[PDB]
């Protein structure tokens, strides 16, 4: 099962994702990128049932690019998250997309925005969120230490404590972790955290 | 193969006071969509200091009490005294557990006095776990009585309230009001209300009617 | 339902909540989820309540028989193994149990996990229950062997607090016991809603 | 099966078969054990030495890693009692995860000798 | 028994001033077939207890055998005791529940009526052991079709004369014949009073089909 | 549920019980089970209660408009073929065994059994419903070729009364109908007018 | 159950010249709490709110299609919607998915914009309108809420005591429900103002 | 759910309970089960409440078409055909079992419509869970060509017996009188069940419940 | 499978078909379905083929030894009660509806229907088997109180021939038996001797 | 899923086992010993369904110790392995034991002995064996490099290659590994191999 985590700060969002792609007893990819760039100020994190993830994420991604082509400006993360929610909810048809999502975005009127979404397309905005069975192990530490005014290096430390809990207690081999931060200057890639 | 239980409804209600215990029950007996009888009390006097409440499947409610009165008279032979309330509860926990893999579908609530003259309510599961409480609702309509008693006895979610001890005259009106509230909204509870008050003088009864529909 | 216990330098800290449920309906908020075995041993409640209570009461009877006959108290490794041999026979008949045996023997502290699945393991830290996964994260970030006593109290109450905060099925009252060499003593009994004001 | 009473009371308080069982003790080989404070040293007597004997099988002296014992009287009864005590000691090792104390198996052998007097 | 095959439908009963009257048809159905049309489903146990049973009929004959041999072995002693109907009702509760506990029920729903010490007894036992008394009883579809008439009359007038209770029973049996598919117009009435148990039957109900001309 | 039609010289005699049960509770005890598809053509309804009323409206529509265009009284075989097509076309969603009986000037009195399947077969007598199993052996033994109208009305009443006695899912009143050139003569047998057979007592 | 996968519990209660509507704030997945500020009560007018409990994704689906239809209504007509018309619109919208039903049981509480008569109602998950004069409740702890509101409701209350009884009803009801709670918002709809309050609640 | 009807000398008398239950809990206390369809045709709805709600909206709407189109008051058999065609077209998946009672130019009629589209014409009907208890009273006491007051007392007594002897029904008796010369919708007719008086008072004063946030939004 | 017994004054008349099918293939077309339990007591076998022989061997065993001890020809009610007890005791593992008929000097001709269940009921006539549903209505209409021997033999042959005509699981020859004080007279009706009913042909 | 591995050499047997005890998403013990001492020259490695393992292993263990008490000498590994096979085989009974077993033993006369056994109690003597889903990933390396005359340093090197294959490719978090070796001088504990 795949792991997601995102932390929304005062003027930033920190997201992280596991870098493993597995098959039934073995992992086939140890540099797996689950972070799909939607535009200059929004990332879409995509885990779940295989096939539905990359198809759904790229089908959203070409419409997010297409709105910029038609209009000359970007979708707000509220509008893009509601658009993604509408396409995922439009479920009671034949076609299931059993995807678990996080959308992180920075708006140039509202600041940092982080959106949680399950496979029902229940959209819930949260100060921090996490997917996978590792969420059951790490959201409690997030409730332990998170304050609304965490500065970004303390957020890297709080992320590192959660990743060390993945190493210590969680039974799946999750050794390498990619991390990005979205700001007013766009998307920033950080160094891979490894164990 | 013989679906061996039928939920025969009913709610029972016990409140442990400072020096009393009140046990109440409906008398309507049901089976799905039918009313079998309108006078079938669920409060069974065990000894002079303990009355028991029954809810659930009625055949086990009869069989279990025919076991318990036999065990009481065996104790009164072999030990030359009546059982205490805690002794009855500890006995009935073993009796309910010894039918582990075909349980008596009975929710037992033992009310009465301990040896120190205080009220004790012992509310059980079908498989024999037990705990002492100050008040307890059981049976069918428990979810309509138990939040109201959580409001009025434990005094939760209230600010600026004096936590007065449990007097008899307010507790009796509480029992009548919660059963009117249960009879207005639950189909299974009604047709009478039989109230047993255990005090040091003995056990008395009061009967109030409920909704007939 | 969430229970945890951990060994450290000055003994065993045992903490438990008090919520028992019936589906979505909450039946009680005053469940004593640490069962008092004897003046030196504690058992714990997870999964089925009566399944825990009967076997730990009968184990208390068994170790009192052993105290009468062998003229000495029982070790943890013997008593938890007798609990395992009681619950091993009825695998697959629908039993549900999660327990920790906590006492003080000649090996020092004692903390063994026995369940109705048959597992029997040692360890320095444990947590059992439905919201136990939230308790592990708060417990292990502060855990070490060199914990001070009151800081261990704070860590136990904080881990049960966050476990009750995330789990819908866990709640009630945070009960805290401390087994030392001369016996077990009650620390505190605290509502969750008061600790939300404290934290 | 066979369920007569063999050991019955005599006219004055003497289980005859218990007296005769102690007679069967009284003609066996004499055995001693002496306790020091860090050693216990056992000494048993030989019967009918017979220099053609293979000495290995006629030893009269391990119930566990920690406990041995001496006897006197009918040898097959002694070997029976040792084979009862060894299986009880290993069942004790099964249930308590500790080797036996000497009191537990001595009380077990002391009750085993009485249960067959009644 | 897992399969009832030969079954009997509703049995009524109502207390009156001085005794108990119960009634039952004389049909043994086999699925939908009216296979046996002249069977009796009412047992006279002794001079102060009668018994009528719905449901599986073979188990009713097993209870006739056992409960007849019990009262014969009581009467062999000749000490002057007779089973009060409360004793037979408690015995049937224990026998039906003990058969239930073996996962091997007696597929019946029985009504014990009697009259002892001047007091009328009317008691219900089903195949699970749910047992109680009532001023009026009705098993099967009588519990929905004939029970409301019995309790509607009993609310206005809790004490019934003998002929009033007999006509109330006949007027409920007419209702069951109009509205139960497994009933039959050939029924018995058994009444226990101070003088003992009588069984009157076979009787018949007289129909009214004037609504058949009320189509158009 | 017991329906029966008997062909005689000059017309047909129909018969039906009047008990409609849901489970083992009688939902209606004066049910009319003879539906006029035209003036002198009756269909009988056994099986699913919805389908035999739902198809019959379509067949009544088609047969009435067909009779208006062709300027004739419609045939009974036409009314049977309009059921044989339709109850076959929807046969997995219908549970319908229809007994069509009637009269036409061209071929006389006619009884068509359309069993569950959407076929068609003319018979000298047809019995249907749940109760017909108990009166197959009566009507194989009693039927004589060429009975009069009164003989046939007594034969239909006796054969229905036997099935109403034995089958628990049948009962009530006997509704007869005698369809001929002079018209349709309906009658209801209630209470004592139903032919009585004494129980095998002693 | 599919209704109880997210939990949730909303009630309404009628007062003298005012109505009160309160919804829980827990957004749940069967055992895991995710957030504690989930919005279920949406404004559909000046003095008219709608509350939707049940499956939290169907709350947002039904509420977005409802706002889509209602904005077209109020632009085409040139008036605010009367609450009975909103009840018929939501029952129509749910019944259009009769055999594909949304898992939400909406409650509606508001004031008539001309007469200012109090109105409350609830629905089932498929569109049966239930207009009551005392209270309507909806969600996974329905028995707790009928138990509190049957005993605490009294007719013709001022907004202060209506706030007091709906607050005591919510707080005592949701503390016996595992999968609901975690905070509660209370909306008091008056003729001249709207009062929006959140309460001290158990967070376990 | 207990509804009933009779055919008396001048028309139709319909009755109902008012208790509507969801699960095994009383949800509504004063639910109206006697639907308006036409000025002369009323349609008691039993079973699935939402399905019979939208059905007695839609057929009412189609009769409001048809009565204006022809300019005459509609017949019973028109609503009968529309109901049986729609309920057969959905094969009973609409869980509404109806009593369609009305008075048209050919006198009174009473139809009972089962959800699959089978129709019966009856002199008296009962539906719902307490149908058997009121059917007992009808088999005991119905006569053809009854007067108005005898029919009203008969339906009210039958609804009363179905109220007292069923868990699934209770708390009011609604009636309806339909004739050629009058329409009398008696809601309610008799109230056999009454809430008991609350012995204690639990009125919480201001400040009893703690408040965390408060926002006052003024309006015009 | 169609068995039938008819009580008359002085004895009983039995009848049975002779077709034993497994699926829809006739496994035996000359099956003898009348089993002598004693001299003048016959039982009839419809339902499970194993059980109605295996119980009948035990009942014959008990009843012969009982008759030798009592020095009496055994009763028909005794032979019915030994089935009513035993088929009830194993009714979950038996599928057995037996029709016991016979004669005794004490109460005359007797027919006991023991349906699948282990009860017991005396009837004036009893029909059984799979085919009996098609001839309930014939025998309710034809039976008269007190038929002679030859009228009973013609009545049993007609009622069996109707069920053999209609039921596909019945056919073959009609084996009759008339049990009385004089003894048992058995006879077989084959081919033309079976009573013939013309088909309802079109005129 | 628990892991086992054993290598039989010329005059030694090298066995290793994972040191993890898990509970359905989390591990509850990171110093778990699956090696139970039978006697001075024999170990039984025990994995499988929980509860069945320890009860079966201790029941065999007290009978081996009891044989030593009754006779004054040890079971041969052939005799103890056939004894364990017989007790596991007596399967179709009311007490099935779903246990997976390796037994390593050294005899004076026959030398080093290694026995493979599944939950069917099929007994197969092998030069090397392994259980778990991790066996599917490392029996190939054992087929690659094993020769019958491997000395024990090449054995610990090949074992280190096998556990690094567990670290790189296998999806369950198996970070710490206990190893023991048996030869003519009894049992020897070696240093834990950690990652």
């Amino acid at each position: 099962m795949e792991y997601l985590i995102g932390i929304q700060g005062p003027d930033y969002v920190l997201v992280a994702s596991d870098r493993v792609a597995a098959s039934n007893i073995v992992q086939m990819k140890d540099d797996h990128d689950k972070m799909f760039k939607m535009s200059e100020k929004i990332l879409l994190l995509c885990v779940g049932e295989a096939g539905d993830t990359v198809q759904f994420a790229e089908y959203i991604q070409k419409n997010v690019q297409l709105y910029k082509m038609r209009n000359g400006y970007e979708l707000s993360p509220t509008a893009a998250a509601n658009f993604t929610r509408r396409n995922l909810a439009d479920l009671r048809s034949r076609t299931p997309y059993h995807v678990n999502l996080l959308l992180a975005g920075y708006d140039e009127h509202e600041g940092p925005a982080l959106y949680y979404m399950d496979y029902l397309a229940a959209l819930a905005k949260a100060p921090f969120a996490a997917h996978g069975y590792g969420a059951f192990l790490t959201l409690s530490i997030l409730d332990r230490y998170y304050t609304p005014t965490i500065s970004r290096e303390r957020a890297v430390e709080l992320l590192r404590k959660c990743l060390e809990e993945l190493q210590k207690r969680f039974i799946l081999n999750l050794p390498t972790f990619s991390v990005r931060i979205i700001d007013k200057n766009g998307i920033h890639d950080l160094d891979n955290i490894s164990f | 193969r013989f679906s061996p239980y039928v939920f025969n409804g009913g709610t029972i209600l016990a409140i442990a006071g400072e020096d009393f215990a009140i046990v109440a029950s409906d008398t309507r007996l049901s089976e799905g969509f039918s009313i079998h009888t309108r006078d079938s009390p669920k409060c069974y006097k065990l000894t002079d200091k303990t009355v028991i409440g029954c809810s659930g499947f009625h055949g086990d409610c009869l069989t279990l009490t025919k076991i318990i009165e036999a065990r009481l008279k065996m104790y009164k032979h072999s030990n030359n005294k009546a059982m205490t309330t805690g002794a009855i509860a500890a006995m009935l926990s073993t009796i309910l557990y010894s039918r582990r893999f075909f349980p008596y579908y009975v929710y037992n609530i033992i009310g009465g006095l301990d040896e120190e003259g205080k009220g004790a309510v012992y509310s059980f599961d079908p498989v024999g776990s037990y705990q002492r409480d100050s008040f307890k609702a059981g049976g069918s309509a428990s979810a309509m009585l138990q939040p109201l008693l959580d409001n009025q006895v434990g005094f939760k979610n209230m600010q600026n309230v004096e936590h007065v001890p449990l007097s008899l005259d307010r507790a009796m009106r509480l029992v009548k009001d919660v059963f009117i509230s249960a009879a207005e909204r639950d189909v299974y509870t009604g047709d009478a209300l039989r109230i047993c008050i255990v005090t040091k003088e003995g056990i008395r009864e009061e009967t109030v009617s409920l909704r007939k529909d | 339902t969430t229970t945890l216990a951990f060994k450290f330098r000055h003994g065993v800290i045992v903490a438990a909540d008090s919520r028992a449920t019936a589906g979505a309906y909450i039946a009680s908020q005053t469940v004593k989820k640490v069962i008092e075995i004897n003046p030196y041993l504690l058992g714990t409640m997870a999964g089925g309540a009566a399944d825990c209570s009967f076997w730990e009461r009968l184990l208390a009877r068994q170790c009192r028989i052993y105290e009468l006959r062998n003229k000495e108290r029982i070790s943890v490794a013997a008593a938890s193994k007798l609990l395992a041999n009681m619950v091993y026979q009825y695998k697959g008949m629908g039993l549900s149990m999660g327990t920790m045996i906590c006492g003080w023997d000649k090996r020092g502290p004692g903390l063994y996990y026995v369940d109705s699945e048959g597992n029997r393991i040692s360890g320095a830290t444990f947590s059992v229950g439905s919201g136990s996964v939230y308790a592990y994260g708060v417990m292990d970030r502060g855990y070490s062997y060199d914990l001070e006593v009151e800081q261990a109290y704070d860590l136990a109450r904080r881990a049960i607090y966050q476990a009750t905060y995330r789990d819908a099925y866990s709640g009630g009252a945070v009960n805290l016991y401390h087994v030392r060499e001369d016996g077990w003593i009650r620390v505190s009994s605290d509502n969750v809603a008061d600790l939300h004001e404290k934290y | 099966s066979y369920d007569r009473a063999i050991t019955v009371f005599s006219p004055d308080g003497h289980l005859f078969q218990v007296e005769y069982a102690q007679e069967a003790v009284k003609k066996g080989s004499t055995a001693v054990g002496v306790r020091g404070r860090d050693i216990v040293v056992l000494g048993v007597e030989k019967k009918s030495v017979a220099k053609l004997q293979d000495e290995r099988t006629v030893r009269k002296i391990a119930l566990d890693d920690n406990v041995c014992m001496a006897f006197a009287g009918l040898t097959a009864d002694a070997r029976i009692v040792i084979n009862r005590a060894r299986v009880e000691c290993q069942s004790h090792r099964l249930t308590v995860e500790d080797p036996v104390t000497v009191e537990y198996i001595t009380r077990y052998i002391a009750s085993l000798k009485q249960r067959y007097t009644q | 028994t897992q399969n009832p095959m030969v079954t009997g439908t509703s049995v009524l009963g109502v207390k009156f001033e001085g005794g108990v009257v119960i009634a039952a048809d004389m049909l043994g159905s086999y699925g939908s077939l009216a296979r046996f049309r002249n069977i009796s489903r009412i047992m006279r146990v002794n001079n102060s207890t009668m018994l009528g049973a719905s449901g599986d009929y073979a188990d009713f004959q097993y209870l006739k055998q056992v409960l007849g041999q019990m009262v014969i072995d009581e009467e062999l002693l000749g000490d002057g005791h007779s089973y009060s109907p409360r004793a037979i009702h408690s015995w049937l509760t224990r026998a039906m529940y003990s058969r239930r506990s073996k996962m091997n029920p007696l597929w019946n729903t029985m009504v014990i009526g009697g009259y002892a010490d001047g007091e009328s007894f009317l008691g219900y036992v089903d195949m699970l052991g749910v047992a109680y008394e009532a001023p009026s009883l009705a098993t099967g579809y009588g519990a929905y079709l004939a029970q409301p008439l019995l309790r509607e009359v009993l609310e206005k007038q809790p004490v019934l004369s003998q002929t009033e209770a007999r006509d109330l029973v006949e007027r409920c049996m007419r209702v069951l014949y109009y509205r139960d598919a497994r009933s039959y117009n050939r029924f018995q009435i058994a009444t226990v009073t101070e003088k003992g148990v009588e069984i009157e039957g076979p009787l018949s109900t007289e129909t009214n089909w004037d609504i058949a001309h009320m189509i158009s | 549920t017991t329906i029966m039609a008997v062909q005689f010289d000059g017309g047909v005699v129909l018969g039906a019980d009047s008990r409609t049960t849901t489970g083992s509770y009688i939902a209606n005890r004066v049910t009319d089970k003879l539906t006029p598809i035209h003036d002198r053509i009756f269909c009988c309804r056994s099986g699913s209660a919805a389908d035999t009323q739902a198809v019959a409206d379509a067949v009544t529509y088609q047969l009435g408009f067909h009779s208006i265009e062709l300027n004739e009284p419609p045939l009974v075989h036409t009314a049977a073929s309009l059921f044989k097509e339709m109850c076959y076309r929807y046969r997995e969603d219908l549970m319908a065994g229809i007994i069509i009986a009637g009269w036409d000037p061209q071929e006389g009195g006619q009884v068509y059994s359309v069993p569950m399947g959407g076929m068609m077969v003319r018979q000298s007598f047809a019995i249907g419903g749940s109760g017909s199993s108990y009166i197959y052996g009566y009507v194989d033994a009693t039927y004589r070729e060429g009975m009069t109208k009164e003989e046939c009305l007594q034969f239909t009443a006796n054969a229905l009364a036997l099935a109403m006695e034995r089958d628990g899912s049948s009962g009530g009143v006997i509704r007869l109908a005698a369809i001929a050139e002079s018209g349709v003569e309906r009658q209801v047998l209630l209470g004592d007018q139903i032919p009585k057979f004494a129980v095998a007592t002693l | 159950s599919i209704m109880s996968y997210n939990g949730g519990a909303v009630m309404a209660m009628k007062g003298k010249n005012c109505v009160a509507i309160a919804a829980d704030r827990r957004f749940g997945i069967q055992a895991q709490m995710v957030t504690t500020d989930f919005q279920k009560i949406f404004p559909m007018g000046d003095r008219l709110y709608i509350g939707l409990a049940g499956l939290a994704t169907d709350v947002q689906t039904v509420a977005q299609r409802l706002k889509f239809r209602l904005n077209l209504y109020e632009l085409k007509e040139g008036r605010q919607i009367k609450p009975y018309t909103l009840m018929s619109m939501v029952a129509n919208l749910l019944y259009e998915k009769r055999f594909g039903p949304y898992y939400t049981e909406p409650v509606i509480a508001g004031l008539d914009p001309k007469t200012f008569k109090p109105f409350i109602c609830s629905l089932d998950l498929i569109g049966c309108p239930m207009v009551t004069d005392d209270f309507v409740v909806s969600g996974t702890c329905a028995e707790q809420m009928y138990g509190m509101c049957e005993s605490l409701w009294e007719p013709n209350m001022d907004p202060d005591h209506l706030f007091e009884t709906i607050s005591q009803a919510m707080l005592n009801a949701v503390d016996r429900d595992a999968v609901s709670g975690m905070g509660v918002i209370v909306h008091i709809i008056e003729k001249d103002k709207i009062t929006t309050r959140t309460l001290k609640a158990r967070m376990d | 759910t207990t509804i009933a009807g009779v055919v008396y000398k001048d028309g139709i008398v319909l009755g109902a309970d008012t208790r509507a239950t969801e699960g095994m809990v009383v949800a509504d206390k004063n639910c109206s089960k006697i639907h308006f369809i036409s000025p002369n045709i009323y349609c008691c709805g039993a079973g699935t409440a939402a399905d019979t709600d939208m059905t007695t909206q839609l057929i009412s709407s189609n009769l409001e078409l048809h009565s204006l189109s022809t300019g005459r008051l509609p017949r019973v058999v028109t609503a009968n055909r529309m109901l049986k065609q729609m309920l057969f077209r959905y094969q009973g998946y609409i869980g509404a079992a109806l009593v369609l009672g009305g008075v048209d130019v050919t006198g009174p009629h009473l139809y009972s419509i089962y959800p699959h589209g089978s129709t019966d014409k009856l002199p008296y009907v009962t539906m719902g869970s307490g149908s058997l208890a009121a059917m007992a009273v009808f088999e005991d006491k119905f006569r053809p060509d009854m007067e108005e007051e005898e029919a009203k007392n008969l339906v009210s007594e039958a609804i009363a017996a179905g109220i007292f002897n069923d868990l699934g029904s209770g708390s009011n008796i609604d009636l309806c009188v339909i004739s050629k010369n009058k329409l009398d919708f008696l809601r309610p007719y008799t109230v056999p069940n009454k809430k008991g008086t609350r012995l204690g008072r639990y009125r919480c004063e201001k400040g009893t419940t703690a408040v965390l946030t408060e926002k006052i939004t003024p309006l015009e």
